[PDB]
C-alpha cells in the first residue's frame, strides 16, 4: 500500500530512480502517464495514468479466496508542483476525475500524490488535476523542462513491512531433501507443511500459506530454494517518466516577431535576387554587346 | 581498510543488522573507494566476502534484484548470480571479491588474493 | 508513445513535401505574371 | 546560364580528372552566396530557436557516482552501436563491430572504385548496401528502445 | 577607397575569383546539406563560447553553473537549449550530408581525401557530443562518461593507459572533467576547425563532383 | 488539432504575405 | 533517456531525404 | 518579356533588403549580447 | 492539451520549416 | 604516390610556389625576430593548453590546480616555467620586431596595414598577459585584475558598463575568474589567431620590404 | 645569388609600389626555410628551457581581497605606464597617455609618409623622435621601481 | 546592515575594543561587504562613521599609516587623511562614509546620505 | 625588541606583507639581505643581511642620555627551511658569523628566526646558517623557488606593547591653545610639564620625558596635535624579500644533456646547408647549361 | 674550388642530419607526452 | 614584485638590437 | 655562492644564447 | 641589486657580440679552410 | 667566477666541437 510506503520510505524515490512500491510488489507491468507538452503558471492541467491489466483473471485475497484487484499509485511532481484545490478544478475536469482522494506523499512533500487502494475495476485509468507554480510569486521554480515520475501498481504484494511474505508470493524449499509427507492444516488455517528429509536423516517443515499451489508431490527429492508453489501473483507494478514545459507566453511572442523578421527577410532576399536575374538575362543576349 | 558508510562514519556490525535484514545486499565504501556491497547471510549476519558493484563489462555500478535472486546492470544487460558470479554477459568477468571481518561493528574489508572460489580460477582483480 | 515517435516522423516527411509543393505554386505564379 | 564548352581543351581536360564542374552553370554570386546562403542560414536560425523555445533543455540530477540510473540510455546516433553491444556476447567482438564502422566508412570510397559511376542507378550492389545498410542501422537503433529479449526483433 | 585597399592587396584578384565560380544544373537543394551542417557548428561555435562566461569545470560547482545558465543569465536558457538542439542538428544534418554525397558518388576519385577528412570530422562532431554532456556533471552525462571512457581496456596492454589519459586517473573524477572540458572548449574545435579547413579547401580546388 | 490548423493557416498566410509584398513590389511600385 | 521529439524528427528526414535523393537522382537517369 | 530594373529601381530594394534583413540580425544580435550582461 | 499559444508556436516553427523549403525552391527554380 | 597526391591537390603548385621565393641582400639577422616572436607564441599555445588539463578555472580551487602542477605533474614545473618565461619573452621580442621593423621604415606605404594588425596583435599579446597572472588567483595577480578592470570607469556613461562586463559585476569575483578564464584560453588565442594570419598573409602578399 | 633584372617590366613595375623585393636574393628554400629556422626556433628553445630550469616560477600567496601587497607592481612592460599614472595627477588624463601609446603607435604609419625613405640616416626627425621616446619609455620603467617622490629624477 | 568580523561573526563593540585601543583604524566587514575600516575615538570609543577603504583611484584597499597620520595607498600613491578624505591623488574622491551605530555591540554600518562633511559637498557614493 | 614582537604578534608578517617590527618601531632604514640564487637539498647556506646607519650620530637612551644602537632582525624562511645546527656549520663559516645566538620565533615557527638586541656597532652586518630542507625525506617542500622576507632594525622604538609612547618619539600638544608656562621637573625626574591654556580658560598639562628636546617657548600658541618636540628618534626599520631556488642537479644534467643534442642538430643543419650550397653553386654555371 | 657533393654524399648527409635532429626532437616530444600521463 | 634577472635581460638586449640596427643601417647608406 | 652544477648551468644557456647566433651569422655568412 | 640588473645587462649586451664575433671567426675558418 | 669561466670554456668547447664536425666531414669522411 502507499501508506506502507510512506511508512518505510522517507522518499519515494531511489538514487537509481527505482520506486519503493517495487521493493515489495515483485511482479512487473506497464504503465502509462501523459501530460501536456507545457503548460503556463498558476494553471490546472491534468495528468492522465493508466495501469492496465486484464481484469478477466482474479487474485489471490488476503485470507485465501480468489477475489478483484484494486490499484494504487504514486506520482511524483517538480517542487512546485501540487494537487490542485477542488475550488480551483474545472467542473467538467472534477468529472473526469472520479471520487478520488488524492493525498500528500508527507505534509511536506505536497509534490508527490498518492492514491488507492481502490477498486482496479473502475479505477484502472487515472486522471489527476494539477496546479502549475508561478515562478513570479515562488522564486525556486522557473521557467524549465521538468520531470514527472509516475509509480503504479495493482494487485497485492509480495512482501510486507517487517519483511515475511505473504499468500500472494512463491514459497521455496528450505533446504535440499526428500519431501515425506505434504500434509495440511486446519480447514479454517489453510495450506500445508512441506516435511522435507534431509541426507542426514533430519525432517525440517515448510509452512505454506493457503492461495499458493503446491507443484510438488510426496516422495519427490528437491534442491534447497527450489520452488514448492507456483506464483498466484497475477497484478504488477510498473514506472514511467515524463517531462513537463513550464512556458511563459512571452517567450512565443517574441519567437513568433522574431519569425516575420526572418520570414520578411527571406523574401525580400529570394525577391531581390529575382529582381536581378532580369539584368543577368538583358546582359546576357548579343544585342546588347553588339549593334548589329 | 576500513569499510566507511553512506555519509562516510564507518560501519558497526551491529548498526547495520539493525536496519540491514537478512540476505541484504546494499552498498557502501569498498576498497579503493569504490561501490562494495555488504551481504546478510541467511543466519542475518555478515558474509565473510564484499562484492565490488562495478559491472566487469563498461564500468556501470550493477545493482542487486532480489526479485530474481541476482545482480543486473542497467547498462548492457550483464546479470552476476547471488554470490557474484557473472552469468550473463557482455561481463567476461564477476564482482571482484574482498573479505570482510567483523572486530567486535569495525567491519573492514581486505583485498582478496586466493584463488576465486565461484570458479575455482585464481582472481583477476590481482 | 512509439505512436508519437512515429508520428512526429510522419510529419516531418508530410511538411517537407508540402514545403517543396507550395515552392512550385510560387514558381508557377511567378511564372503566370509572366 | 553559361553551357560547358566541350570545345574548349582545358575544360575537356578537367572533365577527364572529374572536375570543371563549377566552371559552367548560373554565376554563383550574388545568385546563391549574397541572397539564397541567408535564406539557408535564416530558416535554420529560424527550426532551431523555434525547437529551442517550446522544448527547453531540462537539467538532469546532479551525478552520484554510487548508483546508476536504471534506464541509461547513449545519444540517438549511437542507438546502433549501444544495441550491437547488448546484444553481442564477447566485450571486444562488440567493440570491434563498433570501430568497424567509421573503419568501415572511410573505405568506401577505395573499395569502390572499380565502377567509375555516380547515379545510383548505374550502381546496383552500391544501392542495395546502402539502403540494405541504412534498415539495418534503423533497425537496430530503434530496438535498443527495446528488452534486450526482443530488442531484435521489435516484438514482431 | 577600393584603390587604397586594391592597390596593397590586390581585392580584385579576390573578387575575380568569386565571381568566376558557377553553379552547375545537377546541383540540388541537398547539395545545401553540407553549408546548414557548417551553419550549425558556427552556432555551436557562438552558443558555446557564450556559456564559457558562466559555466564552471569543477566536481564542486559545475552542476550549479549551469542552473544559473538556466535560471539567472540574460537568455541563458534560451543559449543553453540552442546549443543543445542545435548539437543533436548538426550531427543529424551530417548524416544527411553523407546520404547526399554517397548517392551522388561525390566521393569517387578524385575527392577521396575529400571523403576521409569529412569522416575525421564525423568522429570530431560525435566526440563533441560525448565530451559535451559530461559538463553539466549530472547523472547521465556522468555515467556516460563513466562508460565511453571505459571501452578502450578492451585493447590489450595500451588499454588501461588509454583509459587512464582519458580520465586522468584510475576512474571517473575531477580530472575526468578537466581534460574534458579542455577536449570539447579547445582540442575538439582546434581539430575539428582543421579538418574542416581541409574539407572546404579540396572541395574548392576539385569543385563539386559531376552530374547524376 | 489547433495546431494542425494553425499551420495550414499560418502556411496559406505565409504564402499570401509572401505573394502580397511580390505583386506589390513588381506592379505596384515597379521595382522589381 | 528516450527523445522522442528529436527522435520523431531523425526518423522523419532520413527517410523522405533518401527518398528525394532516389528521385532527383532517377530523374537525371533519364 | 518585361522591362529591366533601371540601376535606380535596383537601389532602391538593395536599401529595403538592408533594413529588412537588419531586422532579424538586429534581434540575434542584441539578445546574444544581453547574455553577456550580468545578472 | 497545451495552451493555444503553445500550440500556434509549435505552428508556427513547423511552418517557418516547410515555407523556408519554398523560398529556396522558389529562389533558385527547382530541387 | 606524389603522382596520386600531384593527381588531386596538384602539390606542384604549393611547392613551385614556395621554391619561386628569394631573400634579398638587406635581410639581417634583424629580420629573424619576428619569426623568433611567433614561435614564442606557438610555444605558449602548446605549453599553456597542456596546463588546461590540470588547471581548475575557480576561486575555490584554482591556486591549489597551479601548485599541484608545480609539485605533481610530470614535468609541471618545467611546463608552466616554460609558459612563465617564455610569456615574457614573446612581449619583449615582439619589442625588438618593432624597433627592427621601424628603423628599416618596414611600414610605410604599403605595408600600412601589415602594422596596424601588428598593434593589436601587441594589444592581444599584453592582454594575454594580464589575464594570464589572474589565473592562479594570487595576491598579485588578483589585485592586477582589480587595478586593471577598473581603469575603464574613467570613461563617462559606458565606464561603469564595462567593468562589470570585465567582472561579470561589481567587484572581482569567481565570474571575473570564469570570463579571464575564457578570455585567455579562448578568445584571446581565436582573435590573435586571426590577425596573426592577416599579418602573415599580407607580409606573403607584398613580400619583405625593401633594401635600407 | 640572383640578382634583380632591372629590364623587366614585371619587376620594374613592382619595385614601383615598393614590391618584388622577394623575387632577387638567395633562394628561401631550402636554404633559410629547410636548415636556418631550425636552427633559430632550437636556439630559442634552448634559451627558454635553460632560463625555466635554472629559474623556475614561484607560487605567490593566496589572493587575499582584504589586504593589497604594499610593494605591488605590474609586469615590467606596463612599468612605463604605472609610473605615468602614479606621476600624474588626474585621473583621466592619466589614463589618456596610457591609451594613447598605442593609438598613436598605431598613426605612425599614416603620419610618416610624408618622407619615402627607409633608412634612418635619412630619416633624421624620426630618428631623434624614436631615439628620444626610447629614453623617456627606459627612463619612466626604471622610475616606476623608485619611491614616487624621486623617480622622476632616479635620485639624480 | 550589520557588520561581522574576520571569521564573519559580527561585532561586539566591547569585545572590539578589549583587543583594539584608541586611535584605531583597522578593517573588517563594511556595506556591500566591502573592507570598512573601524575607527576608535580618541576617548577609546567607537566613531560614528566608518571607513571604506577601497581606494577611489584605481581599486586597491588602502592601508591606515599611523606613523604619518593618515591612509596611503600602495598602487599609485594615494593619501587619504585621518578622517578618509582624500588629500592626494591621483585619487579623485574620498573614502565613502557609512554609519556605525552601537546597540548595547551588535555594530551596525549604516548608507551615507547627507552632505560629505569633510567637503561640505553632497556624496559621491550615493 | 624581537622579543616583544614574539609575545604580541603570532606571525611576524602581516596579510600585506608589513612586518610588525614597524606597528612600533616607525622609522624606516634600508636593509639588505642577499642569499644564492639557488641551493642543493640538505646543504647549508648563508643568508646575508646588513643593517646600515650613521654610527656616528647616537640616539635617546631608555633613561634620558644619548648612547649607542643596537641591532636586531627577523628572518622568514620557507616551510622546511631553518637554522643550520652547529654541528652542521664550516668552521669557517662559523667565523663570518660571529657570536650570534638565532633563536626561533616560536617553537613551532622554526622557519623563523630572529635575533639580537647586540650591538649595532658591531653587527650592522649579519650572516646567517641556514640548511636547506630534502625534498626526499620531507614531504611537503619541493624543489621550487621559495621566497624570504627580511625584516630589520636598529635603534630604539616609538610605542610599548601597552600602547604608551616613549622617550624616543615626538610629542604633540593635547589640545589648541596658548603656553602659558613650560616647567621642569626634578632633576632625577627629567623633561617638563608644558601647561597649555585653551580658549575656555581651562589649562591643561602636557607632561614630556627626557630625550627629546621642546622646540615651543612659553607665550606661544599651538595647534592641538601640534609637535612639542623634535624627533629624537634616529635610528629605523627596514624591510626586504627575495627568493631562493630549491634546484635538483638531476634538472640541470638533463638540461646539459639536452643542450648537446640541440648544438648538435644545429651544426648538421648549418653544416648540411653548406653542403647543398656547393651543389646551387656548381648549377648557376653557365658551363652546367651549354656544352659551348 | 673544390668537388661538388655528389648524390649519395647528400643522402648521407640527409640522414646524419634526420638521426641527429631526432635527438632534441625526441626528447622535447617525450617529455611533454609524459607531463599527460596523470601523476 | 621586480623580476631582476628579467629585467637585465630587457635593459640588456633593447640597446644592443637598436645599435646594430643602426649598424646595419649605416653600412648600407655607404 | 651558488653551488657549481648551478653555475654551470646558466654558464651553458648563456653559450646556447651565443653560439645560436654565432651558428646562424655562419650559417647565413653575416648580420 | 639595481648593480645586479645592471650587471645582467651590460652582459647580454656582451653576450651578444661575443657570439655575433665567433660567428665571423667560423666564417673566417671556412674561408681558410678554402 | 666559476661561471663566466665556464661560460668562456664552454664556449670554446662548442667552437671546437664544431670545427670538429666540420673539418671531419669534410675532410675526413669528406661528405661535405
Ligand atoms: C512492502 C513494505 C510494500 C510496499 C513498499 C508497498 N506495498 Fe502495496 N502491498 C504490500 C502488501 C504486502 C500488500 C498485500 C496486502 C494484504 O496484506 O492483503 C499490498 C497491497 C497493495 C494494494 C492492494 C491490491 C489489491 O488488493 O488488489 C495496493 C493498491 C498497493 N499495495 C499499492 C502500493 C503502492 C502504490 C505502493 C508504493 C507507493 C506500495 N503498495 C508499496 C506491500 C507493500
Ligand atoms: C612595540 C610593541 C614593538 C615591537 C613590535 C618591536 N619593538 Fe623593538 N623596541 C620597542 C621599544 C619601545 C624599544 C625601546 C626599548 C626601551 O624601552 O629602552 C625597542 C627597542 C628595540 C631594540 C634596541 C635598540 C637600541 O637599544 O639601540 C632593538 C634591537 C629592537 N627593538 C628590535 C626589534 C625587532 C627586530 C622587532 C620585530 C621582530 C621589534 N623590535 C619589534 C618596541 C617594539
Ligand atoms: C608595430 C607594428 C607591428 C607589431 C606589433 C607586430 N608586427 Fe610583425 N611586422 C610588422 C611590419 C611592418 C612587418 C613588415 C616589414 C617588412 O615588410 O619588412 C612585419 C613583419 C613580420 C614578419 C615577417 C618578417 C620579420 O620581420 O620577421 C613576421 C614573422 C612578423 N612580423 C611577426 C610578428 C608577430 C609574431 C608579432 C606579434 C604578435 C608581430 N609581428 C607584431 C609590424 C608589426
Ligand atoms: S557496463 Fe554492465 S552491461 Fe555494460
Ligand atoms: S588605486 Fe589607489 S593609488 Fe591607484
Amino acid at each position: 500500500y502507499p501508506v506502507f510506503a510512506q511508512q518505510n520510505y522517507a522518499n519515494p524515490r531511489e538514487a537509481n530512480g527505482r520506486i519503493v512500491c517495487a521493493n515489495c510488489h515483485l511482479a512487473q507491468k506497464a504503465v502509462e502517464i501523459e501530460v501536456p507538452q507545457a503548460v503556463l503558471p498558476d494553471t490546472v492541467f491534468e495528468a492522465v495514468i493508466e495501469l492496465p491489466y486484464d481484469k478477466q483473471v482474479k487474485q489471490v485475497l488476503a485470507n485465501g479466496k480468489k477475489g478483484d484487484l484494486n490499484v494504487g499509485m504514486v506520482l511524483i511532481l517538480p517542487e512546485g508542483f501540487e494537487l490542485a484545490p477542488p475550488d480551483r478544478v474545472p467542473a467538467e475536469i472534477k468529472e473526469k476525475v472520479g471520487n478520488l482522494y488524492y493525498q500528500p506523499y508527507s505534509p511536506e512533500q505536497k509534490n508527490i500524490l498518492v492514491v488507492g487502494p481502490v477498486p482496479g475495476k473502475k479505477y484502472s485509468e487515472m486522471v489527476v488535476p494539477i496546479l502549475s507554480p508561478d515562478p513570479a510569486k515562488n522564486k525556486n521554480v522557473s521557467y524549465l523542462k521538468y520531470p514527472i515520475y509516475f509509480g503504479g501498481n495493482r494487485g497485492r504484494g509480495q512482501v510486507y513491512p517487517d519483511g515475511k511474505k505473504s499468500n500472494n508470493t512463491i514459497y521455496n524449499a528450505s533446504a535440499a531433501g526428500k519431501i515425506v509427507a505434504i500434509t495440511a492444516l486446519s480447514e479454517k488455517k489453510g495450506g500445508f507443511e512441506v516435511s522435507i528429509e534431509k541426507a542426514n536423516g533430519e525432517v525440517v517443515v515448510d509452512k505454506i500459506p493457503a492461495g499458493p499451489d503446491l507443484i510438488v508431490k510426496e516422495g519427490q527429492t528437491v534442491q534447497a530454494d527450489q520452488p514448492l508453489t507456483n506464483n498466484p501473483n497475477v497484478g504488477g507494478f510498473g514506472q514511467a517518466e515524463t517531462e513537463i514545459v513550464l512556458q511563459n507566453p512571452a517567450r512565443i511572442q517574441g519567437l513568433l516577431v522574431f519569425f516575420s523578421f526572418v520570414l520578411l527577410t527571406q523574401v525580400l532576399l529570394v525577391l531581390k535576387k529575382k529582381q536581378f536575374e532580369k539584368v543577368q538575362l538583358a546582359e546576357m543576349n548579343f544585342h546588347h554587346h553588339h549593334h548589329h | 581498510q576500513a569499510a566507511k558508510d553512506a555519509l562516510g562514519n564507518d560501519i558497526k556490525a551491529g548498526e547495520w543488522l539493525k536496519t540491514h535484514l537478512a540476505g541484504d545486499r546494499s552498498l557502501s565504501q569498498g576498497l579503493k573507494g569504490d561501490p562494495t556491497y555488504l551481504i546478510v547471510t541467511a543466519d542475518s549476519t555478515i558474509e565473510k566476502y564484499g562484492l565490488n558493484a562495478v559491472c566487469t563489462h563498461l564500468g556501470c555500478v550493477v545493482p542487486w534484484v532480489a526479485a530474481e535472486n541476482k545482480f543486473k546492470c542497467p547498462c548492457h544487460g550483464s546479470q552476476y548470480n547471488a554470490e557474484g558470479k557473472v552469468v550473463r554477459g557482455p561481463a567476461p568477468l564477476s564482482l571482484a571479491l574482498a573479505h570482510c571481518d567483523v572486530a567486535e561493528g569495525l567491519v573492514t574489508f581486505s583485498t582478496w588474493t586466493e584463488t576465486d572460489f565461484r570458479t575455482g580460477l585464481e582472481p583477476w582483480w590481482a | 508513445e512509439a505512436e508519437f515517435i512515429a508520428g512526429t516522423a510522419l510529419t516531418m516527411v508530410g511538411m517537407t513535401l508540402v514545403g517543396l509543393a507550395i515552392g512550385f505554386v510560387l514558381l508557377r505564379v511567378e511564372s503566370l505574371v509572366e | 546560364t553559361k553551357k560547358p564548352d566541350l570545345s574548349d581543351p582545358v575544360l575537356k581536360a578537367k572533365l577527364a580528372k572529374g572536375m570543371g564542374h563549377n566552371t559552367y552553370g548560373e554565376p554563383a554570386w550574388p545568385n546563391d552566396l549574397l541572397y539564397m546562403f541567408p535564406v539557408v542560414i535564416l530558416g535554420t536560425f529560424a527550426c532551431v530557436i523555434g525547437l529551442s523555445v517550446l522544448d527547453p533543455a531540462a537539467m538532469g540530477e546532479p551525478a552520484n557516482p554510487f548508483a546508476t540510473p536504471l534506464e541509461i540510455l547513449p545519444e540517438w546516433y549511437f542507438y546502433p552501436v549501444f544495441q550491437i553491444l547488448r546484444v553481442v556476447p564477447n566485450k571486444l567482438l562488440g567493440v570491434l563491430l563498433m570501430a568497424a564502422v567509421p573503419a568501415g566508412l572511410i573505405t568506401v570510397p577505395f573499395i569502390e572504385s572499380i565502377n567509375k559511376f555516380q547515379n545510383p542507378y548505374r550502381r546496383p550492389i552500391a544501392t542495395i548496401l546502402f539502403l540494405l545498410g541504412t534498415l539495418v542501422a534503423v533497425w537496430l537503433g530503434i530496438g535498443s528502445t527495446f528488452p534486450i529479449d526482443i530488442s531484435l526483433t521489435l516484438g514482431l | 577607397v577600393y584603390d587604397w585597399f586594391e592597390e596593397r592587396l590586390e581585392i580584385q584578384a579576390i573578387a575575380d575569383d568569386i565571381t568566376s565560380k558557377y553553379v552547375p544544373p545537377h546541383v540540388n537543394i541537398f547539395y545545401c546539406i553540407g553549408g546548414i551542417t557548417f551553419t550549425c557548428f558556427l552556432v555551436q561555435v557562438a552558443t558555446g563560447f557564450a556559456m564559457t562566461f558562466y559555466y564552471r569545470p569543477t566536481v564542486a560547482e559545475a552542476f550549479a553553473s549551469v542552473q544559473y545558465i538556466m535560471t539567472d543569465v540574460n537568455f541563458g536558457w534560451l543559449i543553453r537549449s540552442i546549443h543543445r538542439w542545435s548539437a543533436s542538428m548538426m550531427v543529424l544534418m551530417m548524416v544527411l550530408h553523407v546520404f547526399r554525397v554517397y548517392l551522388t558518388g561525390g566521393f569517387k576519385r578524385p575527392r577521396e581525401l575529400t571523403w576521409v577528412t569529412g569522416v575525421i570530422m564525423a568522429v570530431c562532431t560525435v566526440s563533441f557530443g560525448v565530451t559535451g554532456y559530461s559538463l553539466p556533471w549530472d547523472q547521465v552525462g556522468y555515467w556516460a562518461v563513466k562508460i565511453v571512457t571505459g571501452v578502450p581496456d578492451a585493447i590489450p596492454g595500451v588499454g588501461g593507459f588509454i583509459v587512464e589519459l582519458l580520465r586522468g586517473g584510475v576512474g571517473v573524477g575531477q580530472a575526468t572533467l578537466t581534460r574534458f572540458y579542455s577536449l570539447h572548449t579547445f582540442v575538439l574545435p582546434l581539430l575539428t576547425a582543421v579538418f574542416m579547413l581541409m574539407h572546404f579547401l579540396m572541395i574548392r580546388k576539385q569543385g563539386i563532383s559531376g552530374p547524376l | 488539432m489547433l495546431t494542425i490548423t494553425s499551420y495550414v493557416g499560418l502556411l496559406i498566410g505565409a504564402l499570401v504575405f509572401t505573394l502580397g509584398i511580390y505583386l506589390g513590389l513588381l506592379k505596384v511600385v515597379k521595382l522589381i | 533517456m528516450v527523445e522522442p521529439l528529436l527522435c520523431g524528427i531523425v526518423l522523419g528526414l532520413v527517410p523522405v531525404t533518401i527518398a528525394g535523393l532516389f528521385v532527383t537522382a532517377y530523374l537525371q537517369y533519364l | 518579356s518585361s522591362e529591366v530594373p533601371d540601376m535606380n529601381k535596383r537601389n532602391i530594394m538593395n536599401l529595403i533588403l538592408a533594413g529588412g534583413a537588419g531586422l532579424p540580425i538586429t534581434t540575434l544580435a542584441l539578445g546574444y549580447g544581453a547574455f553577456f550582461v550580468p545578472p | 492539451g497545451e495552451p493555444a499559444i503553445v500550440q500556434i508556436g509549435w505552428a508556427a516553427t513547423c511552418v517557418m520549416f516547410s515555407f523556408s523549403l519554398s523560398l529556396v525552391v522558389w529562389g533558385r527554380s527547382g530541387l
